RNA sequence: UUUAAAUGGUUGUUUAUAAAAAAAUUUACUUAAA
RNA sequence: UAUACCGCCAUCUUCAGCAAACCCUGAUGAAGGCUACAAAGUAAGCGCAAGUACCCACGUAAAGACGUUAGGUCAAGGUGUAGCCC
């Protein structure tokens, strides 16, 4: 099967949980080099936020 | 009756107890009330005909059950 | 109701298994009657037998 | 005369009047809509009213390795011959008046809470017989079209799941009933959710969530609790496996909110592993049933901080009135604690 | 709107043969006429009579073969002969066609006094052209 | 029997090692300072998700910090060989029109996909359709500018994440790198940067397509002996 | 920016499943006898 | 009884739209889905078109979907429902 859903979750927690459940019958080929090898931050969408009041960006000039 | 109802509905004008007169509503296929006569009236708005919020009661009284067939 | 529409399913107070259908696992509290839907006549039966 | 009589295709198409002017803008509705009955169905070739035997087409052609010759049935013999055609058409007949007994959802005539079977095999030999599909919603949705007018089409929501916390839903449409209902369970198994079950019969903590206008409160609930909650929730928790909860939905009740509300929900729901491991203590569960005993349900995989929570005299939290109000017995209900059947 | 021998447009799930598929318009452009004889020619006789015939044997075949035709038929008329050719299915048994055929021949050259001869050319199933 | 056997020498084999390709060697903070990887857009452009890669503003021009791209880069080039050992498809996408062509005959040269043109709707997530019932989608989807000709995320990083298939993407501080598996923030917009990461991914997978042969070759030679 | 131009009786315009089955004929002369 | 229908048609049409099956968007609402230096659509089938008839590739015929007006026709013929049968 497979979950659409892009916005719950990241690729490798529906995969993991959807092999876990027994809906999908093998991991994908990616999955294995995923668990090993996995990136710095879980790929979870976010929705950009405007900043107001005084929220303000970190980013400080280089002098 | 009001929209989008035709009909001509059996009603009646009663003194009640209390002494205020009001409509009410005959039920069934044919009645045979007369002025003068004693009827049993009970709740329930005949929802075609607006202001009648009484019923008569057949079978008590007067008023009889209404004739089989 | 489930009692009356089997002849075959006596109540009695050897018939262990069928009355353990009749009470709660986890709690041990004899289902009242709508939640199985047994007739008054039939709930009484079996509370009888239960206990 | 013979040279006027039509064929039976055209017959049925006239005295049927399937395509009229009556049907195309609701314009008549009856009941005794006219069925087609297939009149050459049990009709034999060679078959007359004389009886006649035609060897070779009504009779078998060689009976006794000889050639039978032309014969006729006897009056008696015939009158059973038409005598058995009438009780067989009885008999067809019959069966088509007889009514199979169709499972009703939560009202005779809803559509809420009636199976569709199982998700359709995908395409490369996927399959999904796991799967139990329940319909929540049937709407007749309109919209206006400059050549028709009031255009109807129909809104179908349905919920699919396994029973083993892989549940999810999706909305099909369609002009036919059938068409919204095939689109709607296809499409539902490829945007599935992972529910997080708690010993596998309940949630893991109390949810309470907004989503829109509708609010959802579930409680957890011990086992032999059952399903006390929205029947449409009911209908949705047999299929993630959920057996014990209790909910209380306020605002808007619309299926639509209801249902992303209660996914939306129990999707983040935090698992006492997670929480072990986001403060690196030990979950320790307390059962009234079990007296003092402390019994440990989730210990971080990583390191054991060795400082204990602090512990608030006073905790700043926002409490529900309808909680506080039914713990001091404050709240009588008519409708609370009725007697249900088993859900 | 014109109607005429025109089946009309449905969900793409009803199969139409060749025939059925074309209006009128094509009768002599994409398909030809399912009669040939002269009746119709300029300075040709009897047109009357041997319409009146192609009708009855077009009622006729379609009763005595019950379910078994699959096309319209194709009425040859060569001097004193009269040839049915038919396109019939392939579920009546074998024995049946030949009782049927060899009595409509005989039974049809009784009728209208010519010699008549049914070709039966039998398909698996109706020959689907397109769906409509 | 053997498969198991086979499976664990060769497809499990590899993920026991911290850097079994030897990516490492393939770039250096050096190289990549030289390809002005660390040239962002200006501070006006900056996407917020991309605060935590930016090491400062230069006169309102963010710079992205080469030490955190390092990382991402090791990370990102290390999934995209093991993919290749596994004999992964690796399709490349581009909508950068400068680099439409360079980008093509890398992904020919090293035997893989580009897709550099516009990607119409559906290719992922309708593909059955599209291409046919038995068709086989991209197991890794290489982004090299993640951003369409509209200074929006490309379609297809939001449909990889529908089709489950993870994505190696060079992030500028312009774009959105929330939903891209393996982000590497750098310069997309430079020929030079472009041309940097073309030759490493290029290499990466023409190294793990060997290796794969090597390591299946020793295995055979070693089976019948 | 820029002439005038009123009217159109009442009620009616949207939901529950689908579809029959059959059966075989049963391989090679002439003849005769009591 | 054309307000039960088949059949044959008028009308917009001196139109170019109708649309199954999918995919995506709107927080998974009724609904919506294009930009070519392209930004979510792919689209069977039907109509247009193309072909064909007439003296040409022109023109003229023919063709002209889905629907609109419960438009016309129970009096072409057939036919559902109801009615008549000294
Ligand atoms: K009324
Ligand atoms: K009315
Ligand atoms: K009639
Ligand atoms: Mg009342
Ligand atoms: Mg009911
Ligand atoms: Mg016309
Ligand atoms: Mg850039
Ligand atoms: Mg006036
Ligand atoms: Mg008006
Ligand atoms: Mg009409
Ligand atoms: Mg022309
Ligand atoms: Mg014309
Ligand atoms: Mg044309
Ligand atoms: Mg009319
Ligand atoms: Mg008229």
């Amino acid at each position: 099967a497979g979950s659409r859903l892009e916005t719950v979750g990241s690729i490798f927690s529906r995969t993991r949980d959807l092999v876990r459940a027994g809906v999908l019958k093998e991991k994908p080929l990616w999955f294995d080099v995923y668990d090993a090898f996995p990136p710095l931050r879980e790929p979870v969408f976010q929705r950009p936020r405007v900043r107001y009041g005084k929220a303000k960006a970190p980013i400080q000039d280089i002098w | 009756p009001k929209k989008p109802n035709s009909a001509n509905r059996k009603c009646c004008r009663v003194r009640l107890s209390t002494g205020r007169e009001a409509v009410c509503f005959i039920p069934g296929e044919g009645h045979t009330l007369q002025e003068h006569q004693i009827v049993l009236v009970e709740g329930g708005r005949t929802q075609d005909l607006p202001g009648v919020k009484l019923t008569v009661v057949r079978g008590k009284y007067d008023c009889g059950h209404v004739q089989k067939k | 109701c489930p009692i009356c529409r089997d002849h075959k399913l006596h109540v009695d107070f050897r018939n262990v298994k069928l009355l353990e259908q009749f009470v709660c696992a986890h709690t041990g509290i004899i289902f009242y009657a709508p939640y199985t839907g047994v007739c008054v006549k039939q709930h009484k039966r079996l509370t009888q037998a239960i206990q | 005369s013979f040279f006027t009589k039509l064929t039976a295709d055209e017959l049925w198409k006239g005295a049927l009047a399937e395509t009229g002017a009556g049907a195309k803008k609701g314009r008549g509705k009856r009941t005794k809509k006219k069925k087609r009955k297939d009149l050459n169905r049990g009709q034999i070739i060679g078959e007359g009213r004389y009886g006649f035997l035609w060897p070779g087409l009504n009779v078998p052609l060689m009976k006794n390795g000889a050639v039978q010759t032309i014969a006729q049935r006897s009056k008696e013999e015939q009158e059973k011959v038409e005598a058995d055609m009438i009780q067989q058409r009885e008999e067809w007949d019959r069966k088509k008046k007889m009514k199979v007994k169709r499972e009703r959802g939560w009202s005779g005539n809803s559509w809420g809470g009636i199976s569709l079977g199982p998700p359709d095999p995908g395409p490369c030999g996927e399959t999904y017989e796991d799967f139990d599909t329940r319909i929540l919603e049937v709407r007749n949705v309109f919209t206006m079209t400059a050549k028709e007018g009031r255009k109807k089409s129909i809104r179908v929501l349905v919920a699919v799941g396994n029973g083993k916390g892989a549940a999810g839903f999706s909305i099909g449409k369609a002009t036919d009933r059938m068409d919204a209902f095939r689109k709607a369970k296809n499409r539902a198994v490829h945007h599935l959710h992972y529910i997080e079950r708690y010993e596998d019969h309940t949630i893991f903590h109390d949810i309470s969530l907004r989503f829109k206008r509708t609010h959802i409160k579930m409680k957890k609930q011990p086992k032999g609790y059952g399903l006390r909650c929205h029947r449409a929730i009911i209908t949705i928790c047999r299929l993630i496996g959920i057996k014990d909860m209790y909910a209380k939905v306020s605002g808007s009740i619309n299926m639509l909110s209801l249902t992303q509300g209660l996914f939306r929900g129990l999707s983040r729901q935090e698992t006492h592993q997670q929480l072990a491991d986001k403060k690196g203590l030990h979950v320790v569960e307390i059962r009234e049933e079990c007296g003092p005993l402390p019994i440990v349900v989730a210990s971080p995989r990583g390191p054991l901080r060795k400082d204990p929570e602090p512990e608030d005299e006073v905790p700043d939290v926002k409490l529900d009135w309808e909680d506080v109000k039914t713990a001091q017995g404050m709240k009588r209900s008519v409708w609370s604690n009725l007697k249900r059947a088993a859900t | 709107k014109n109607r005429a021998a025109r089946v009309r447009v449905s969900k793409g799930d009803k199969p139409v043969t060749y025939e059925e598929a074309h209006a009128p318009h094509y009768i002599a452009h994409r398909k030809g006429w399912l009669s040939l004889h002269t009746g119709n020619l300029d300075g040709e006789d009897h047109a009357a009579e041997r319409t009146v015939e192609d009708v009855f044997l077009r009622k006729f075949m379609w009763g005595t073969f019950p379910g078994c035709l699959a096309d319209q038929l194709v009425l040859k008329r060569r001097g004193n002969q009269l040839e049915i050719c038919a396109v019939v299915l392939r579920q009546l048994s074998p024995h049946k066609y030949y009782f049927l055929v060899g009595y409509s021949e005989t039974l049809l050259s009784y009728f209208y006094k010519c010699p008549v001869r049914l070709h039966l050319q039998t398909v698996p199933s109706k020959v689907v052209y397109k769906y409509l | 029997e053997d498969s198991t056997d086979f499976n664990d020498k060769i497809l499990n084999e590899p993920l026991k090692h911290s850097d079994f390709f030897n990516v490492k060697e393939l770039f250096s903070v050096r190289s990549l300072f030289d390809a002005r990887v660390h040239l962002g857009h200006k501070a006006g452009c900056r996407h917020r998700f991309m605060e935590p890669y930016i090491f400062g503003s230069r006169l309102d021009h963010d710079i992205i910090d080469l030490e955190q791209t390092a990382t991402h880069l090791q990370l990102a080039l290390n999934f995209t060989a093991h993919m290749a050992y596994r004999k992964g498809i690796i399709l490349f996408i581009s909508r950068n029109r400068q680099f439409s062509y360079l980008i093509e005959n890398m992904a020919r040269d090293c035997g893989e996909y580009a897709h550099t043109r516009y990607f119409r709707g559906g290719m992922l997530t309708n593909a059955r359709l599209l291409f046919g019932p038995t068709v086989r989608l991209p197991d890794l989807i290489i982004f090299l500018h993640t951003l369409n000709n509209i200074f929006e995320p490309h379609v297809a990083v939001r449909d990889a994440a529908k089709m489950n298939i993870p994505t190696v993407g060079i992030v500028d501080t312009n774009c959105n790198p929330c939903l891209i598996t393996y982000p590497v923030p750098g310069n997309d917009d430079s020929p030079l940067a472009v041309h940097l990461y073309c030759r490493l991914f290029q290499t990466a997978i023409t190294r793990a397509k060997e290796k794969r042969q090597q390591v299946e070759a020793l295995y055979r030679l070693q089976g019948q002996k």
